[PDB]
């Protein structure tokens, strides 16, 4: 993958200060079409990640102008001129230019309609299989990639694959190529995620993000924590 | 006579090349000895290179401009036969190591092109005193001429080969030539040899794929004009390089420029116009959809789920006529126009839906879809349309959104007279006028199997009876312009060819 190292880590910022989080990529985030796919996803504590800077220096609709971003080549950064209680959370310098998307380490900033409803949290045993559902309503279901991001506790978000409900085409990640199965039920508009051969370190929160037009994970599911232990 | 167009490649391709239809591009060891005539320029860029038999340089192409004999940076280079460079200007520049060439003049090897004759680094020509310049001027050029001005069939010299087609006064028409000879290079050929095609000019070429197309009317392949866009097999969404593509985004677009016969199944999707981040493609510009206007056949299913809102019909598929269902959406549908904002269906060409059915649903503002009779489009009996959830038929009739009364009840793709599967009266090509211009109108056309065919432009309209019974100058009944025998023609044949290319005076 691409090592999306972030200059600050768990950086605490007092309110009303110009916070700056700089993230660098192991490889140049530049695609053949010439658009740099760098995004900064706000994940509030105990909440589904939401997009802020849909590009290296653009802004997501509904996100105030207080958020900013700037960078080129491998060095990127995010600027928050004014910071309030809302800006608290974890910022993930995401990259999409490389075939497998990879999130950053996770700079937890502290202090010094369309909705996709997931399933309920479940606890399984190692070696078993956990189907993770994600009901989709409010949009044409067979018109958006149904991405399946995961967040291992104590670690940054790890991509696991997606699925196109129109044809059922799935692209599992390399770490999950021969372990997971992403299916869907078009008639009733949900996409499932049967992860077989559960392991001790497979515990995570499998968000079912929905890829947007020029940005990834436009929408997200609540998150289905799947704790697995013996 | 071997005919040709890195160095080793040309070294082993020019080993013989007695006559080169292209250019003597000898660039960067004595592999050529018998290159008699070159129909082009000679890009010679080298010390010991014979070039002895190079006689004629026709200058059909040039390096920069009138660069017939282009050289740079060859004392043992005896081009002693290079004594007449036709229709070109010698670019004999930068000859530091060339010897015995300074003494000999460099202009007699050229004719009437001394204005573009610059040269910088009685009299012998090349290396060794055994060779001479062999002056002949101060129709043979380089020295029954051995090499002709334009064309040398077998031994004689001619400016033009006998044409492949010859006017016949016996039939009062311009006929074919029994002695027809294709002008291949500088030699007339009864039949075009070397597996070459019959070019528009008559000059045999092995690649006539530019602004034309290849057609076999006789035993020899013949290059004809590209009628509109000609055939171009092109991969569709799911087959070929687009095997895992989901739609025609801004990435697989352009790859569909001039793509006539899509070999797969197009996937116009909302994700195309919205653009997709995962597949690294930007939003598709609606003006880029005109690339798909070239499509005339889809050996699959044409699925359309999104169209630009500024477009009220499927203008990008106004030339789409076939939707042969080799691959079908959901196994039943070939044309799947679904949930669009088209006021009219717009597929004014669509005439052959072979295998699959048709679903036209979600078109909240399309009314004429139900008006069409789709038993004519279907190619098999196992097909049935699914045209539902369109604009209300009663409201459509009340609001006047019904196509022209100048159309057959067979149906219509839209309100304009262009969009109509069948028309009540005769039809004028794309459209269908109230009636052919039999007695009134400028085109003054005529009826042919319920179709207006414009009469030949060189026949004057007749205001008493029909303007012309049939298409072509022969069938026109009124001709203010001159007429050849019982047929009409542009002008009397004066500069034509006869038994021995004789100028047939014909009549006054
Ligand atoms: C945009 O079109 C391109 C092809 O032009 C598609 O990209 C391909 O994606 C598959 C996997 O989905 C890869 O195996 C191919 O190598 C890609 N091709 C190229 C040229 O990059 C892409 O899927 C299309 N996007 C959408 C939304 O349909
Ligand atoms: C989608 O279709 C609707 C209905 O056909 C379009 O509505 C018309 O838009 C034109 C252009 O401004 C107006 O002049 C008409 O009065 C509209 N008709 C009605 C009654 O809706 C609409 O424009 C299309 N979508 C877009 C955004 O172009
Ligand atoms: C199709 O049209 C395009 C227009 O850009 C042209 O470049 C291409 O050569 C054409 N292809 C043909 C005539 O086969
Ligand atoms: C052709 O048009 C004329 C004039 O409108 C009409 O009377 C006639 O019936 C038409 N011919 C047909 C429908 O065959």
């Amino acid at each position: 993958d691409i090592v999306m190292t972030q200059s600050p880590l768990s950086l605490p910022v007092t309110p009303g200060e110009p916070a700056s989080i700089s993230c660098r990529s192991s490889q140049n985030i530049v695609h053949n079409n010439g658009i740099t796919y760098l995004e900064w996803y706000l994940q509030k504590p105990g909440q589904s990640p939401q997009l802020l800077i849909y590009k290296v220096s653009d802004r997501f609709s509904g996100v105030p102008d207080r958020f900013s971003g700037s960078g080129s080549g491998t060095d990127f950064t995010l600027k928050i001129s004014r910071v309030e209680a809302e800006d608290v959370g974890v910022y993930y310098c995401f990259q999409g230019s490389h075939i497998p998307p990879t999130f950053g380490q996770g700079t937890k900033v502290e202090i010094k309609q369309v909705q996709l409803v997931q399933s309920g949290a479940e606890v399984k045993k190692p070696g078993a299989s956990v189907k993770v559902s994600c009901k989709a309503s409010g949009y044409t279901f067979t018109s958006y990639w149904m991405h399946w991001v995961r967040q291992a506790p104590g670690q940054g978000l790890e991509w696991m694959g997606n699925i196109w409900p129109g044809s059922g085409g799935t692209n599992y990640a390399e770490k999950f190529k021969n372990r997971v199965t992403m299916t869907r039920d078009t008639s009733i508009s949900t996409a499932y995620m049967e992860l077989s051969r559960l392991r001790s370190d497979d515990t995570a929160v499998y968000y079912c993000a929905r890829s947007g037009g020029p940005y990834f994970f436009d929408y997200w599911g609540q998150g289905t924590l799947v704790t697995v232990s013996s | 006579k071997k005919v040709c167009q890195h160095f080793l490649s040309l070294q082993r391709m020019f080993n013989n090349c007695e006559v080169v239809l292209g250019n003597l591009e000898i660039t960067y060891l004595s592999f050529l000895k018998t290159i008699q005539e070159v129909a082009g320029y000679v890009l010679i860029a080298l010390e010991r290179i014979p070039l002895e038999n190079l006689q004629i340089i026709r200058g059909n192409m040039y390096y920069e401009n009138s660069y017939a004999l282009a050289v740079l940076s060859l004392k043992e280079l005896p081009m002693r036969n290079l004594q007449e460079i036709l229709h070109g200007a010698v670019r004999f520049s930068n000859n530091p190591a060339l010897c015995n060439v300074e003494s000999i003049q460099w202009r007699d090897i050229v004719s009437s092109d001394f204005l573009s004759n610059m040269s910088m680094d009685g009299s012998c020509w090349g290396a060794g005193e055994e060779n001479c310049q062999k002056l002949t001027k101060i129709q043979c050029a380089a020295g029954d001429c051995l090499v002709c001005r334009k064309f040398r069939d077998e031994a004689t010299c001619k400016d033009t080969c006998p044409p492949l087609m010859l006017y016949n006064p016996t039939t009062y028409q311009m006929d074919v030539n029994p002695e027809g000879k294709y002008s291949f290079g500088a030699t007339c050929v009864k039949k075009c040899p070397r597996n070459y095609v019959v070019t528009d000019h008559g000059s045999c070429v092995r690649a006539c794929g530019a602004d034309s197309y290849e057609m076999e009317e006789d035993g020899v392949r013949k290059c004809k004009k590209c009628e509109g866009p000609c055939r171009k097999v092109c991969n569709g969404i799911g087959i070929g390089e687009f095997k895992d593509s989901l739609s025609i985004n801004a990435t697989n677009i352009k790859h569909f420029k001039n793509c006539t016969s899509i070999s797969g199944d197009l996937h116009i999707l909302p994700v195309a116009f919205r653009g997709d981040s995962f597949t690294h493609t930007p939003p598709l510009d609606p003006q880029e959809l005109d690339i798909l206007k070239t499509v005339k056949e889809i050996t699959g299913f044409l699925l359309i789920q999104a169209w630009p809102e500024n477009r009220t019909d499927l203008h990008a598929f106004e030339n789409l006529e076939i939707i042969r269902g080799r691959t079908k959406q959901h196994g039943q549908f070939s044309l799947a126009v679904v949930s669009l904002n088209i006021t009219s269906l717009g597929l004014r060409s669509l005439k052959e839906i072979s295998d699959g059915d048709v679903i036209i649903s979600g078109n909240k503002n399309l009314c004429y879809a139900n008006t069409i009779n789709w038993k004519k489009l279907f190619g098999t009996s196992g097909q049935k349309t699914k045209i539902i959830s369109n604009r209300g038929e009663n409201s459509c009739k009340a609001t006047g959104q019904v196509c022209h009364a100048l159309c057959s009840p067979e149906g219509c793709w839209g309100p304009e007279p262009r969009d109509c599967v069948s028309c009540r009266n005769v039809s004028r090509g794309r459209e269908c006028v109230d009636k052919c211009n039999l007695l009134e109108g400028e085109p003054r056309e005529f009826v042919e199997n319920s179709e207006c065919i414009q009469c030949h432009p060189e026949c004057l309209p007749q205001a008493m009876n029909i303007t012309c019974t049939g298409r072509g100058p022969d069938n026109c009944i009124q001709c203010a312009h001159y007429i050849d025998g019982p047929h009409c023609v542009k002008t009397c044949p004066a500069g034509v060819m006869g038994e021995n290319n004789t100028l047939v005076w014909k009549y006054a």
